[PDB]
C-alpha cells in the first residue's frame, strides 16, 4: 500500500463502569467524495476483545483477517477459559505486526485501538465459546479493562480513553478535561456523542450516522446504528 | 464547495454551501456575494483569490453604476429587498459586469484559480446566468449552470429535472435539492444552504437548515 | 578530530585529541581514540566512531585467532590488509573510516593509513581527521628521525594543540602513546589542551590572545 | 501559539497563551500576543513572528491616521480590508493568521482573516498550533447570547485546552474585553539558584571606564 | 511520496555517576509533532538488578530495543549462569545497535548501573552503536539544555573556587532541578519524571510531578 | 587554488602568493602578476580567486582610492581603505558576487602596520597572521607557531619558507613560485622566491 | 547552515541597577577554520545602548555601520541620547524592512531605559526584527540551547554587578564548552549608571 | 469508463458502456466480463491490469468449481442461458471470488490499480453485489454499486431513482438511463451499452444502442 | 591525477608514473609504490585511479596470473595477460566497476616487446605509446612526436624526460617526482626521476 485512498475517519474507545465503550461513525471517504456511509469499522476479535481502525480500509480488513484466524487458532487450542488471549496480547501481536512492516517500509497506514477485558474472573463466556451465533451487567474494575492504541511506526501504548485521526484533537480535549473513573453507561454514551457531535461538525470526513460497540460481562454487544440526536 | 443557478420562468436561483475548507475552519460562509442590488455571484476555487476579485469587480460595478446616471428626472427565512433602481435606469448590465471579471481573471490567469457563477436580472435581457470558468472564458447559460467539487455529483441529476418554464416554488424545490444532494455526496460541502432569488423588481435571500433521508 | 603517527629513532609516536561531536554540538571530550589492537599494535580513530570502534575491536578478534592459530604475532601489514580488505567490501554502504595503525613486529616498526575506500598506504608519518593538515604542517616543519623520546613526545603534543587551535573538530585532552619494541606506553595519558594555550602561544596572560 | 476569539452581548473576548518557541525551545515563557489596532479594535497573531508584529504595527498606526484625518471611531472591515489587501499584495508570503475583533456602530464584529488574504466574520474562532484544542471547547459550550464573564470564563477554558493539549503553547493565559466604550486587557489573567563565590572566574583582562 | 520511517518522540533522559551510585532520571511524556499521545510512558527499563536502561528517539525502536535486550540477557543468564555486568551488557548493546548499521535503531541511549567493584557505571550511545563511559550524560530532546548544566556542575573546569564534595543527596536534588529546567525550556519534555537510584542496596525509583502545559 | 599568506608584526606586514595562472589544467604561467594590486601611499590588496573577478575588483578598488587620494590630496588610512573594500564587496554580494578572497595590507602612522583578512562572503577582521586557499590549511598553523610579535623581517621570511616548503612537500598542487611583498620601514619591496 | 558559517553567539543578563552583555570573540570560516580570535560582537551604540549581533560577520558588519549611521543622525539632530527602545524599535524595523532579503543577523539589544531612574532592559531578535523583550536574559547564535539551558537553571534575579559578572561568565563558559564553532576567548561588558566594566575570561581554545 | 450494479427483486443487474481510451482505440469493447455462468465481473482503470486480474480469477473459479463437486448423485438485443447446475451445488459462492479477487488486488496494490464491481447469485445470500476499490478493500452493497469515471456524474441521480424492491422493468430502466447520462456528461465513455442481468436460474444478457434527448 | 605514460619499441618497452599519493588535498607519499604491479615472467600492470580500487585490481589480477603460471608451470603470454586483464576489469564493469587505468607492458618470445593502453570502461587495444591520466593531455603529443621505431633505450628515457619536463611546466599538478619501469634484453630495471 503506497498511500491511503478509501480511508475511515476517527475511532474513540473509552473505560467506565461496566466495560469498553467504543465508538465510530460508519463512515469510508474515497478522498473528498462520500463514497459509503455504512462501513463496520469496530471488529470483533473474541467475546473480550474488539478493533477498531483509522485511516486505509485495506490494510484494516487484512489486519482483521489475521486477527480473525489468530483467534480461531487460539480457540483450536482452548482447553479452560484462561487460555484465551487478552486484548493485551492482542495489542502486543499488532505492535509488531506494525513494526515490522514499518521495519521493512511496507506500512499498513493505519491507526488501531485494541480494546476489551483483561480479566477472566468476570464471566463464562468462554467456556462455551460461540463464533456463528450470538442478568445486569457486572462492574469492573478499570484495571481489569484494556485500551491499547497502535500508529504506522507501531508507536504503541495503552491509557484509560484513546482517540484516533481528527479526534485526537477534537474529542481528546473534551475526554481529558471531562472523563471520570466509574462513569454509568448513560455518562460514557453522553461524553461520546459530544466528542462525535463536535467531531461532525469540524471534520468533513466525519457523519453522524454512529456505531456504538460495547465490551462488558455479557461479551460484545454491537448496537443499533443511530443519526446523532440533535 | 458547491455553487448552482438556475433560471426559472420569471427569475434566476442562485444557491450555495457554507462549508469552507478535512478541517472545517468555516461552516457559515457566504459564497454568494451582492454586487449589485440586480446583481449576484457565486464563487468557487481559492478564497483569497476569489474575495480580492469580488471586491475589484464590486468597484467596477459601483464606478459603472456612477457612470450609467444621465442627467435630468425621468418617467426557511427569507429576506426581501426591492430594487432602489425600479426602471433599471443605471444599474449595470449584468454582461458588462461579468465580462470584465472574465478580463480580470484572463489577465491574472497564470496564478488566480477561480469559477464564477454571476446571477442577475436587467431590463435589456431579462434574467442572466454566465459562468466565468478558470482560465477566463465566459459562457452565457440560458437554463443552469454549475460549479464546484460537489456540483458533478448532482448534474445528471440536474439534467433530468430541469424544465423550461419552472415556477418559483419548483425551481426552489429543485436548486435546494441538488445543493442537498451534492453536499451528502462530497466532503468537501455541507452546512446551511444559502439561496438568493433574483427577480424583475426585487431579490430575496433564503436560508434553509437541511438533512439528506432515503430509504434507498 | 585529530589523530597523527611519526616514525623516529626509538620506535613510533601516536597522539590523538579526545573530542566527538554531532554537528556542531559537542558530544564528548573523553573519548578514547587509541585502540590496543593487540599487545604490539595501536589503532587511532577517525571519521565515523561506531565504524572505526566496531571494526577495529573486530579486527582484534581476527588478530587474535591468528595468533592462536599460529604460535606467531602477526605483522603490522598483514592486520592492515585485512582491515583494509574489510573495509572495501563495505564501499557504497558508507563507512566513514580513517585509521592509522602502527606497531612492531619480526620486520621492525611498520606504519599503515587505512580509510574505508579501500585505501592501504605504508609510510613514516601520517596524520587524519579535520585537523590533518595542520598537525601535518607541525610535525613536516620540525619532523626529525634522530628526535629523543621527550623532543618527539613534545613535538606530538605540540602538532596536537595546533590542531586543536585552528579546528572546531578537534579538542579536549591530548593523549600521546609511545610503541617500542616491547610494547607502549602511555607517555601522556591525557592532558587537557586548555592549559597547553597558556603554555604555548599565551604564556602570560594579561590579554586575549590575538590570532 | 493558541489564540482564541468570540462575540458576546456588546463585546469581544480575545484570548491567548504567553509561550513563543524558537523549534522545540521555549524562547519567551511570558510574550504578550494580543495586539493593540486602536480603542475599539484589537487583534492577535499566529504566523511568522516579525510579519506579525510589524503588520499590527503598521495597522494599529494606519487606523490611527485614519481616525485623525476622519475623526469617526475606525471600524473593523477597514482593518480588514486593509490586512487582506495588504496580504494578497505578496503571493502567499508574509504569512499573518489574524483574529481581529472589534466594536464599532455596526456591532461587534470578530474577524479571522488568512495569510493568503482571505477574511471571514465569525461569532467565534481560534488560530495557531493549539487552534483545534480551542475551538473543541468553543464549539462544545458557546452560545450565541452570553455575559462577559461567561465569554471571559470560556476564552479561558478554551485558552487553557490548548496549553494543556498542545506542545507549541503554555504559559499564562491573557485576555482582552473590547467593547465599544473601552478595553480591559487583563494581561496576567490566568497562571496554570546558585550564587557563585566572588572570583571564582578566571580572567585575562579588565578595564574600568567611568560614564 | 515515499513514508518516512523514522520519527522522534522527544522527551529527555539524564543520567550522573557518583562513586558508588549511579542515578538516571527519565521524563514520562509520550508526544507526537505537537501533540501529545499520553503523559506516561516509561522510558527506563530495567536489565538487571543493578544496571538499567534509558532512551529517547522513537518510541516502537526503544521499546523493541529494551525487549531484546532482556531477552538477551535472560539467554544469557540461563546459559552462561551469570548475570553480566555492565560492561558485558554494554558490549553486547553496542553490537546490538551496530547490527542494524545501516536501518539503525531511532534511539540514543543512556546504560546506567552498578558493577562488581560496586563503581557508578554511565555508558551513553549515539543511534548506529558508537559509546563511551562518562560521569555524566543527557539523550532526548532536551540534551543540548542539560549537558551544559551537567558540565558546570560536575566539572567545574571554569570555576578557580571548586567545590568536588557531592553526596547522593545533594546529586538527586540537582538531577531534579535539571530535569525542572528541561520541562521549562523543552517542549516535549514535561509531566511527570521516574528518578532511578542504584547503589549498593540495588535499585529505588522515586517519582516528581513536572509542568503539564 | 590561489594560496594567499600574510603576516603582521609591530615593524612590518608581509604578503605572499603562489604565480601561477591556471586555466582548466594547464598553468597559463609561472609568474602571475594579477594577484597583488599595490595602491599608493603604503597599501596593498592582494586578491585570490577566478582572475578574471581578480581583475575587475582588483583594479575597481585601485582606482577608487586612487580617485580618493587625488580628489582629497592626501594618503587614505589603511583602516578607510580595508573597510571600504569591504563595504565594496559586500555591495556586489547579493548582486553579481566577486569570489574573490582578500589580504589587506598596509602602513599608517595613524595605527601602525595593518593586515586584514576578508573571505569571498566579505567577512573581514584585522588579524596578525592569515591565510587564504587550500593551501592555508597546510600553513595557518606553521604562521601560529613560530610568530611572535617582535619579529625581526627576516625571521618572518625564513616563517614563509618554511610555509613555502610545507606547500611544496605536503599540498596537492606542489606550489614552487611565490612573490612577496615586504612592506616596512616606509619601503615596499618586491620579492620572488622559486622552492 | 548560514549560520554556521561563521558561528558565534551573544548573552544579555539583568540584575539589580546594573546589567551585562557578553559574547563569544571567533571569527570562523567554513564552520570548522578558527581564523580570530577577537572578533568581537557587542558594538557600543551610546552609554544605555548596546547590540550583541551574532550571525554571518559581514551582515553584522554591515548592520553595526547601518545601525551606527542612523543613531549618530537621531542623535545630532535631536542633541541628546537616543532612547533604548526607541532604539529597539528602529532595530526591528531596519530588520523588517529587508524581509525577502534578510541580514543574516540575530541581534540582541542590552541597555539602561531612563526615567533620573535606570530600568535594565534586555530583548531578543530574529533576522527580520520580530523582537521578544524580557526581563532575565536574552540569548542570540548558534549556542542558544546551550545558552538557554545555562541561564535558566543559574540566573538569579535582582545580583549586584559582581555576581551578575560571575553569572553571565559561567554561563557563556559553559555553553561555549559545548559548542564547536563558538569560543576562542569570551568578551564581558558590565554597564552600571556610573560605569562600564569590559572584561575578557580566561576561555578555552577549542 | 462507466459501471453500475444494481439489485432489484430477485435478480441483479450490471451495465457497462463499450468505449475504449481523447483518441478511441475500441468502440465495441466487454468490460464486463463472465467469471461463471452464475458470476459476472465489471472493470474499470487500467486495462491490462484488470484483463489479467480476470484471467487469473477466472482460474481461481475454475479450480474453485472442479473442487465444490460431491461425490455421488444428488436431487435491444438478448441473450439468454440457463444454469448447468441448477440447484447450485458446485458454482463457487459470489463472496468467494470477491474475496480472493481482493486478497490478488491487495497484495499487488503497489502497482495495479484496477476498481471491479462483482455481480452474482448464489443460493446462500441469493443476489449480491461487491465493489472491491482500488487498494483492495472489499464493500458488499445490498443496494447498488457504481465505478468509473462516468458514474460520478450519476451519483446523486441513481441515489434519487433507487427503490428497495424494483421490478425487472424499472430497474433495467434505470441501469440503462444511468448509464445513458454518463456516457452524455463524460467524455472517457461512450458506445452501445452492454447489460448483463443476473437471476436465481438464468442470466440474460442485452445489447442497447442509445441517444440522449434533451429540451431541458 | 595519476599520470602514467607508456612507450614500446623494437627492443624495448618504458613504463612510467608519477610517485604520489593523494588523499583530499594532502599528498600522502611523494613515494607512493601503489600503481606499479610487477608479475612474474616480464609483465607489468600499472594502474591508475583511486588507490582502494588500484590495490584491489592490481593485487587480484597479479594473484590470478601467478596461481595461473604455477598451476600450469609456464610463464603467461603478455597478450593473454592483457585480454585477462581487460575481460576481468569488463567482468566488474556493470557490477562495482573499477575506477582504474591500466597500461600493461611486456615481452614474449611469441610476440617481442608488447604494451597495451586500457581505461576504465575496459576500451583496450596495442599501442606503440600510450597515456593516462590529465597529464595525458601534455604528454601524448610528445609522444607522437618524438618516437620512432628504431628507438634506443635511452632516447625513449630522454624523450620520457621531455614529457616530465612538460608535466612540470605546463600541468596544474606540477608533478616533480617520477618511477620508471624499463623492460629490456631480458631484465626489468626501476629508476626514479625527479624533475
Ligand atoms: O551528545 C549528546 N549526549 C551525550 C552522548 N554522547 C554520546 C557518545 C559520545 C561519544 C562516543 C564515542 F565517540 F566516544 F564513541 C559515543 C557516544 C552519545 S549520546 C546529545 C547532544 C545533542 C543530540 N543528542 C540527542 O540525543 C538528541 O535526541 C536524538 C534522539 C534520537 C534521534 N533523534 C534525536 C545527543
Amino acid at each position: 500500500t503506497l498511500g491511503p485512498v478509501v480511508t475511515g475517519t476517527s475511532v474513540i474507545a473509552i473505560k467506565y463502569k461496566h466495560g469498553i465503550m467504543i465508538a465510530a461513525d460508519r463512515k469510508a471517504s474515497y478522498g473528498s467524495y462520500a463514497k459509503f456511509q455504512n462501513v463496520e469499522r469496530i471488529f470483533k476479535i473474541n467475546n473480550k476483545t474488539v478493533m477498531g481502525f483509522s485511516g486505509e480500509l485495506a490494510d484494516a480488513q487484512y489486519l482483521h483477517e489475521l486477527l480473525t484466524r489468530k483467534n480461531i487458532n487460539n480457540l483450536s487450542e482452548k482447553k479452560r477459559k484462561e487460555d484465551m488471549y487478552t486484548p493485551q496480547h492482542y495489542h502486543s501481536y499488532v505492535s509488531r505486526v506494525f513494526y515490522v512492516r514499518k521495519n521493512r517500509i511496507d506500512p499498513l497506514f493505519n491507526n488501531i485501538i485494541i480494546a476489551g477485558i483483561n480479566s477472566q474472573k468476570y464471566d463464562n463466556n468462554d467456556d462455551n465459546v460461540l463464533l456463528y451465533t450470538n442478568e445486569e451487567y457486572k462492574e469492573i474494575h478499570k484495571d481489569d479493562l484494556y485500551i491499547g492504541f497502535v500508529d504506522m511506526h507501531g508507536t504503541n501504548f495503552c491509557d484509560d480513553y484513546i482517540t484516533t485521526g481528527y479526534a485526537r484533537y477534537f474529542a481528546l480535549t473534551l475526554l481529558r478535561d471531562h472523563y471520570k473513573d466509574n462513569m454509568t453507561e448513560e455518562e460514557a454514551r453522553i461524553l461520546i456523542n459530544e466528542c462525535l457531535r463536535i467531531l461532525y461538525f469540524r471534520d468533513a470526513t466525519s457523519s453522524n450516522f454512529i456505531q456504538i460497540v460495547k465490551v462488558t460481562s455479557k461479551g460484545v454487544e454491537y448496537e443499533e446504528p443511530y443519526i446523532l440526536p440533535c | 464547495t458547491t455553487i448552482i443557478g438556475i433560471i426559472y420562468d420569471n427569475g434566476v436561483m442562485l444557491a450555495c454551501d457554507s462549508r469552507t475548507s478535512t478541517f472545517i475552519s468555516n461552516k457559515c460562509s457566504r459564497k454568494i456575494n451582492r454586487i449589485n442590488e440586480n446583481l449576484y455571484v457565486c464563487r468557487s476555487g481559492a478564497s483569497a483569490h476569489s474575495q480580492k476579485i469580488i471586491e475589484i469587480i464590486k468597484h467596477y460595478c459601483v464606478s459603472m453604476k456612477n457612470e450609467n446616471r444621465k442627467k435630468g428626472r425621468f418617467h426557511v427565512t427569507k429576506n426581501k429587498y426591492f430594487y432602489e433602481d425600479k426602471f433599471n435606469d443605471y444599474n449595470p448590465l449584468v454582461e458588462n459586469v461579468a465580462h470584465i471579471t472574465k478580463k480580470i481573471i484572463y489577465t491574472n490567469n497564470n496564478f488566480l484559480s477561480c469559477a464564477l457563477i454571476f446571477g442577475g436580472y436587467d431590463k435589456i435581457k431579462k434574467q442572466q446566468l454566465y459562468a466565468v470558468n478558470l482560465n477566463g472564458s465566459i459562457i452565457e447559460k440560458h437554463d443552469f449552470a454549475v460549479s464546484g467539487s460537489g456540483s458533478i455529483y448532482i448534474q445528471s441529476y440536474l439534467q433530468d429535472k430541469y424544465k423550461k418554464f419552472m415556477t418559483k416554488k419548483e425551481c426552489f424545490n429543485l436548486i435546494l435539492n441538488c445543493v442537498k444532494y451534492a453536499m451528502h455526496n462530497d466532503n468537501s460541502s455541507g452546512g446551511l444552504i444559502r439561496i438568493v432569488n433574483i427577480t424583475k423588481s426585487f431579490v430575496e435571500e433564503f436560508t434553509v437548515v437541511n438533512t439528506q433521508m432515503n430509504f434507498q | 578530530t585529530t589523530t597523527l603517527a611519526f616514525k623516529f629513532k626509538d620506535g613510533i609516536i601516536v597522539a590523538v585529541d579526545s573530542r566527538a561531536s554531532m554537528g556542531s554540538f559537542i558530544s564528548s571530550q573523553n573519548v578514547e581514540k587509541i585502540i590496543e589492537i593487540n599487545k604490539n599494535i595501536l589503532g587511532t580513530m577517525a571519521g565515523g566512531a561506531a565504524d572505526c570502534l566496531y571494526w577495529e575491536k573486530y579486527l582484534g578478534k581476527i588478530i587474535k585467532i591468528y595468533e592462536l592459530r599460529n604460535n606467531e604475532k602477526i605483522s603490522v601489514r598483514a592486520a592492515s590488509t585485512i582491515l583494509s580488505n574489510i573495509l572495501y567490501q563495505y564501499k557504497g554502504y558508507g563507512l566513514c573510516c580513517g585509521i592509522i595503525l602502527s606497531g612492531y613486529d619480526h620486520t621492525g616498526f611498520n606504519m599503515f593509513y587505512v580509510d574505508d575506500s579501500g585505501k592501504k598506504v605504508e609510510g613514516n608519518l601520517f596524520s587524519c581527521g579535520s585537523g590533518s593538515t595542520y598537525a601535518y604542517s607541525i610535525l613536516d616543519s620540525a619532523y626529525d628521525y634522530n628526535l629523543n623520546l621527550d623532543q618527539a613526545v613534545e613535538l606530538a603534543r605540540n602538532a596536537i594543540y595546533h590542531a586543536t587551535f585552528r579546528d572546531g573538530g578537534s579538542g579536549g585532552k591530548v593523549r600521546v602513546f609511545h610503541i617500542h619494541k616491547n610494547g607502549y606506553d602511555k607517555i601522556i595519558e591525557g592532558e587537557d589542551v586548555f592549559d597547553l594555550h597558556y603554555h604555548y602561544t599565551n604564556p602570560e596572560q594579561k590579554d586575549q590572545y590575538v590570532m | 501559539t493558541t489564540i482564541c476569539g468570540l462575540v458576546c452581548q456588546n463585546a469581544v473576548i480575545l484570548g491567548a497563551d504567553t509561550r513563543a518557541t524558537e523549534g522545540p525551545i521555549v524562547a519567551d515563557k511570558n510574550c504578550s500576543k494580543l495586539h493593540y489596532i486602536s480603542k475599539n479594535i484589537w487583534c492577535a497573531g499566529a504566523g511568522v513572528a516579525g510579519d506579525l508584529e510589524h503588520t499590527t504595527l503598521w495597522l494599529q498606526h494606519n487606523v490611527e491616521l485614519h481616525r485623525l484625518n476622519t475623526n469617526t471611531q475606525p471600524r473593523v472591515s477597514m482593518c480588514v480590508s486593509r490586512l487582506t489587501q495588504e496580504l494578497f499584495k505578496y503571493q502567499g508570503y508574509k504569512v499573518c493568521a489574524i483574529v481581529l475583533g472589534g466594536v464599532d456602530v455596526n456591532g461587534p464584529q470578530l474577524y479571522g482573516i488568512h495569510p493568503h488574504g482571505s477574511s471571514c466574520l465569525l461569532p467565534f474562532t481560534a488560530l495557531g498550533s493549539g487552534s483545534l484544542n480551542a475551538m473543541a471547547v468553543l464549539e462544545a459550550k458557546y452560545r450565541d447570547n452570553m455575559t462577559i464573564e461567561e465569554g471571559k470564563n470560556l476564552v479561558c477554558e478554551a485558552i487553557c485546552a490548548g496549553i494543556f493539549n498542545d506542545l507549541g503553547s503554555g504559559g499564562n493565559v491573557d485576555i482582552c474585553v473590547i467593547t465599544k466604550d473601552s478595553y480591559q486587557h487583563i494581561r496576567p489573567y490566568k497562571e496554570p539558584p546558585t550564587i557563585y563565590p566572588k572570583g571564582t572566574t578566571p580572567i585575562l583582562s579588565e578595564k574600568i571606564e567611568y560614564i | 511520496k515515499r513514508w518516512y520511517p523514522y520519527i522522534d518522540n522527544g522527551g529527555t533522559v539524564i543520567g550522573l555517576t557518583g562513586k558508588d551510585y549511579v542515578i538516571l532520571a527519565a521524563d514520562t511524556r509520550l508526544s507526537l509533532s505537537y501533540s501529545i499521545y499520553t503523559r506516561f510512558c516509561p522510558k527506563i527499563s530495567k536489565l538487571t538488578d543493578k544496571c538499567i536502561i534509558g532512551s529517547s528517539g522513537m518510541q516502537s525502536d526503544i521499546k523493541t530495543l529494551h525487549s531484546l535486550l532482556q531477552k538477551k540477557i535472560q539467554l544469557f543468564v540461563l546459559e552462561h549462569s551469570h548475570y553480566p555486568d555492565i560492561h558485558v551488557i554494554a558490549r553486547l548493546l553496542c553490537v546490538i545497535l551496530y547490527s542494524r548499521r545501516f536501518f539503525p535503531y531511532y534511539a540514543f541511549n543512556i546504560l546506567a548501573g552498578v558493577d562488581e567493584n560496586n563503581k557508578g557505571v554511565l555508558y551513553n550511545y549515539d543511534s548506529v552503536g558508537s559509546y563511551c563511559e562518562a560521569t555524566h550524560s543527557c539523550v532526548g530532546s532536551g540534551s543540548q539544555l542539560i549537558l551544559p548544566i551537567l558540565d558546570n556542575r560536575v566539572e567545574q573546569k571554569n570555576q578557580l573556587i571548586k567545590n568536588t564534595n557531592f553526596n547522593l543527596g545533594d546529586d538527586i536534588n540537582f538531577v531534579k532541578d535539571a530535569i525542572t529546567s528541561a520541562t521549562e525550556r523543552d517542549i516535549y519534555t514535561g509531566d511527570k519524571t521516574l528518578i532511578y537510584v542504584i547503589d549498593k542496596m540495588g535499585i529505588n525509583v522515586n517519582t516528581l510531578d513536572l509542568k503539564q502545559d | 587554488m590561489d594560496t594567499l599568506i600574510g603576516l603582521r608584526g609591530n615593524n612590518f606586514v608581509v604578503l605572499a602568493a603562489d604565480t601561477y595562472s591556471i586555466n582548466s589544467i594547464i598553468k597559463l604561467k609561472n609568474d602571475d602578476n594579477t594577484k597583488f594590486y599595490d595602491i599608493h601611499g603604503n597599501k596593498c590588496l592582494l586578491l585570490g580567486g577566478s582572475i578574471g573577478d581578480r581583475l575587475q575588483f582588483g583594479e575597481f578598488i585601485r582606482k577608487n582610492v586612487h580617485l580618493y587620494q587625488y580628489q582629497n590630496n592626501t594618503d587614505m588610512f589603511v583602516k578607510s581603505f580595508a573597510f571600504f573594500t569591504r563595504k565594496n564587496l559586500a555591495y556586489y554580494l547579493r548582486r553579481n558576487p566577486f569570489e574573490v578572497n582578500c589580504l589587506i595590507a598596509g602602513y599608517d602612522k595613524k595605527d601602525g602596520y595593518q593586515l586584514y583578512w576578508c573571505d569571498y562572503l566579505s567577512n573581514m577582521d584585522s588579524v596578525n597572521k592569515g591565510a587564504h586557499g587550500y593551501g592555508a590549511y597546510l600553513v595557518s598553523a606553521i604562521l601560529d607557531k613560530y610568530y611572535h610579535e617582535n619579529l625581526t623581517v627576516d625571521e618572518a621570511l625564513d616563517i614563509f619558507k618554511l610555509c613555502f616548503e610545507e606547500l611544496k612537500k605536503r599540498f596537492l598542487l606542489t606550489q614552487i613560485n611565490y612573490e612577496l611583498r615586504i612592506m616596512y620601514d616606509n619601503k615596499v619591496e618586491t620579492q620572488y622566491v622559486t622552492v | 547552515s548560514i549560520y554556521n558559517y561563521n558561528g558565534g553567539c551573544v548573552l544579555g543578563m539583568s540584575g539589580s541597577n546594573c546589567v551585562a552583555i557578553a559574547c563569544d570573540l571567533r571569527l570562523g570560516a567554513n564552520t570548522f577554520t578558527t581564523v580570530s580570535t577577537k572578533f568581537s560582537k557587542i558594538f557600543k551604540m551610546n552609554n544605555n545602548v548596546y547590540v550583541g549581533l551574532s550571525g554571518l560577520a559581514t551582515d553584522i558588519q554591515t548592520l553595526y555601520e547601518i545601525l551606527r549611521y542612523r543613531v549618530n543622525l537621531y542623535e545630532v539632530r535631536q542633541d541628546a541620547e537616543m532612547d533604548v527602545e526607541c532604539f529597539a524599535n528602529m532595530l526591528s524595523s531596519i530588520l523588517y524592512s529587508n524581509r525577502f532579503s534578510p541580514y543574516f543577523v540575530n541581534p540582541i539589544v542590552v541597555g539602561f531605559k531612563l526615567k533620573v531612574n535606570y530600568e535594565p532592559y534586555l530583548t531578543a531578535y530574529d533576522l527580520i526584527g520580530a523582537k521578544c523583550e524580557t526581563r532575565d536574559f536574552v540569548v542570540n547564535g548558534v549556542t542558544s540551547e546551550q545558552l538557554f539551558g545555562m541561564c535558566e537553571s543559574l540566573y538569579v534575579k535582582d545580583q549586584d554587578e559582581n555576581g551578575l559578572f560571575e553569572t553571565i561568565s559561567q554561563c557563556l563558559l559553559s555553553a561555549l564548552d559545548r559548542d564547536c564553532i563558538s569560543g576562542w576567548g569570551a568578551e564581558v561588558l558590565v554597564l552600571t549608571p556610573e560605569k562600564i566594566i569590559k572584561k575578557k575570561l580566561k576561555a578555552r581554545m577549542d
